[PDB]
RNA sequence: CGAUGACGUUGAUAGGUUACAGGUGUAAGCAUAGUGAUAUGUUGAGCUGAGUAAUACUAAUUGCUCGAGGACU
RNA sequence: UUGUGGUAGACGAGCGUUGUAUUGGAGUUGAAGUCAAAGCGUGAGCAUUGGUGGAUCCAAUACAAGUGAGAAUGCCGGCAUGAGUAACGCUUGGGAGUGAGAAUCUCCCAAACCGAUUGACUAAGGUUUCCUGGACCAGGGUCGUCCUUCCAGGGUUAGUC
RNA sequence: UUCUCGCAGUCAGACAGUGGGGGAUAAGCUUCAUUGUCAAGAGGGGAAGAGCCCAGAUCAUUAAAUAAGGUCCCCAAAAUA
RNA sequence: AGGGGUGAAAUUCCAAUCGAAAUCCGUGAUAGCUGGUUCUCGUCGAAAUAGCUUUAAGGCUAGCGUGAGAUCACAAAUAAG
RNA sequence: GCGAAACAGUACCGUGAGGGAAAGGUGAAAAGAACCCAGAGAUGGGAGUGAAAUAGAUUCUGAAACCAUAUGCCUACAACG
RNA sequence: AGUUACUAAGGGCUUAUGGUGGAUGCCUUGGCACUAAUAGGCGAUGAAGGACGUGUUAACCUGCGAUAAGCUUC
């Protein structure tokens, strides 16, 4: 069966790409909160 | 049942029996399963008796049960048979070959036995 | 079907009483003197009589 | 005697091996190797190797004879287990256990160590009572 | 499956050998004619997954175990 | 003398555990703690001895309890049970060799399949899982000397693609 | 058994009989008042009988008298007219 | 893009899930309702009634039962007249 | 005890909001079991060091439930919280 | 005629023994609450934090930054 996740990595890079998330204040706020959460991965380009 | 393996089937069993009889004719000793080796010996003896007539009808009969091997081939099988194998047992009316019960199989503990022949 | 209780040690042991085991059938090989399994060849090469198999 | 040789927790189901393990008890060493050398059991080659190692240990390490050694006791001690998942219907992903066993066998030569353990327990309880009533002397 | 029963080498228990009933039907090849579709003597021809008799030709071995001294009044 | 049956509930007397300053003590000539025993208490507890363990503990008076564990379809962990149970998830055979170990190792050859795709260019995705040598604990629904297994080494080369 | 103070707990009772109702004077029914039980009380009988009868359990006793009730056996106890 | 969107309408679908997705916070929201709250011993020892309640398996008051305070036999029943 | 004494925000999961665990202790100094033996080695056993191998790397100790073994006791005519 | 043995497959009753199990007995260069002196920023001269690299030292952690597990003055 075709599953609900079709991994088109271009869409992922446009989603969790830094400059993609840098264009919104909410994205930056969430990234800073996750940095406070000491997560090893911050974006798809920063793991 | 739904789609699954056919496994052992009458056509599969007869093809396997043909394979074993051809192999035992080629070499002379075959380690196999005794349960099917009973009928394998039956058919081997029947064909050997049939092969003793040594005519063109006999060549046609042998035509139905030959398959090639690594080196020994069907033409070699027929030639060697009609040369010295079938005439060898002309003095023996039945009871050609013998099966000796080997140990159980390592993988499935099935009764493996070795079929051989002498005259 | 389904069980409303479990199995106990005594009952499983009494069931396993028929899970008991047996012994083989043993004969003596003289040319290669050893207690082999009866009605079968020995590992040395002789079901009976003449050497019908190699050393192993 | 003991003449033990541990296998020390290899992957093996105790339930299956313990069957032939309790088969071999009571029997002598020589009268059991011949019958063991024929059965098509996955728990038979390992026992044959264990028997060979134990015979060597008795003959050389403990200087035993071997003409009178018998299987004093065979046990399949409880070993640890590993948990794995299985692809089932509806993605249940049930858990399957993989069992090990601390395998060891005992070989005896002397006709003793049957009531000798009882006498050792008697010596221990006599030490207990001597320690107790010794403190009871001149109380 | 356990198990019932017979035979276990001096063996007729099963199997191979020929023999028979029965059945598939006229076979392959040879010769005849029609170039060929075709039929003819062979040809009521074979053998059988399993039916039946002898034959030890083979296997069930030149194997091992429990199993008897009659307790007590 | 009433008595000593009495839930809800009212009420009374207590026991132990730790640390808090003690009077004191023991301890590699064995402490806490563990197992057992054929002790004392109506009981909260205390012994005593025997075994491991080799380094801390306790007797008596007030303090505080994250203090005293029977259930909460109580929480976690371990161990079972069912139980060798349903099944082992689209398919063969023989021969030669290696290994100590042969159906899960290799090699020779047969039947069976797809063959409008069980062939191939590839895209995208996994993004070195690819190759050689060693080994096969661990993943392989058994299997092992074998892997698309792990390790060591190595590998994809653009002027027009 | 009255007052003072605090703490409760219960209003969600049941069973059999007595005087009743409603029902259907039917109910192992219901709203009641009384008796007794349990709840808050086990004990002996009724083969067992949660609410009937006898009856009110500090404990141990291998002592007796008793109550309901029973005395051919289980199961304790009897015969005489 | 969710007191939103999509929808040839079926409350279709919106990350295997939709009377209006999931996620963190308010939040330990509330819970007349469920479920449970662990050492010992000793004594006394109810109610399931009445009244009220957007009140009926909920709550409240007198009541009882107990601890304790007071009265002291003039009080209360106890049985007879 | 901050989830956070081990390389914990680790791993893992949902692409994404976010959730988010687990495990330390040899010995006194490895001073890590040389020697010898079975086997392919792993492993195990005598040997030795080491006070101690109840100090062998699953490394301060190592409970019970659970799994087995054996001293004795009985049970394969038995209606059994 | 009477009659109890052996049997025991296995079970359970007591005892001891061995295996997980980590539990208590003990502790931790570990977390928790604080007290007290200090201070409350850094940065376009490009902060931090990451990627990348830097081994006589394979990997990781850490330090470091093309001077790259470290340099200069005192």
């Amino acid at each position: 069966m075709k599953r609900t996740y079709q991994p088109s990595k271009l869409k992922r890079a446009k989603t969790h790409g830094f400059l993609a998330r840098m264009a919104t204040a909410s994205g930056r706020k969430v990234l800073k909160l996750r940095r406070k959460k000491q997560r090893a991965q911050l974006t798809v380009s920063s793991e | 049942s739904y789609i699954n393996k056919p496994g052992k089937t009458s056509a599969w069993r007869v093809m396997t029996v043909r394979q074993q009889v051809s192999a035992v004719l080629a070499y002379g000793k075959i380690e196999t399963t005794l349960k099917k080796a009973k009928n394998t010996q039956k058919r081997l003896d029947k064909l050997i008796t049939l092969a003793k007539v040594d005519n063109f009808n006999n060549r046609r009969q042998v035509k139905k049960w030959l398959l090639n091997t690594n080196l020994f081939d069907v033409d070699q099988l027929m030639d060697h048979l009609f040369s010295k194998v079938a005439p060898k047992y002309e003095k023996t009316p039945g009871g050609y070959s013998r099966v000796l019960k080997l140990g159980p199989r390592r993988g499935d503990a099935t009764e493996m036995a070795i079929l051989q022949l002498t005259d | 079907a389904v069980q409303q209780r479990r199995s106990s040690k005594h009952r499983r042991d009494k069931r396993r009483s028929h899970d008991a085991l047996t012994a083989q059938a043993l004969s003596v090989c003289q040319k290669c003197g050893k207690k082999k399994l009866f009605h079968r060849v020995c590992s040395c090469g002789m079901y009976g009589d003449l050497r019908v198999k190699k050393a192993y | 005697m003991i003449a033990f040789a541990k296998q020390f927790r290899v992957r093996i189901s105790p339930q299956k091996a313990r069957l032939v393990c309790q088969l071999i008890v009571g029997k002598k060493t020589a009268d059991a190797q011949n019958i063991l050398s024929n059965t098509p059991k996955k728990a038979a080659t390992l026992i044959a190797k264990l028997l060979n190692s134990a015979i060597a240990n008795a003959t050389n390490n403990h200087g035993m004879n071997g003409d009178a050694l018998y299987v004093f006791e065979c046990v399949a001690n409880q070993g640890p287990s590993m948990k794995r998942t299985i692809p089932r219907a509806k993605g249940s992903s049930n858990m399957i256990t993989k069992r090990s066993s601390n395998l060891v066998v005992k070989l005896s030569d002397n006709p003793n160590e049957r009531q000798e353990l009882i006498k050792q327990q008697k010596a221990l309880v006599k030490k207990r009572v001597e320690g107790q009533q010794k403190a009871k002397m001149a109380r």
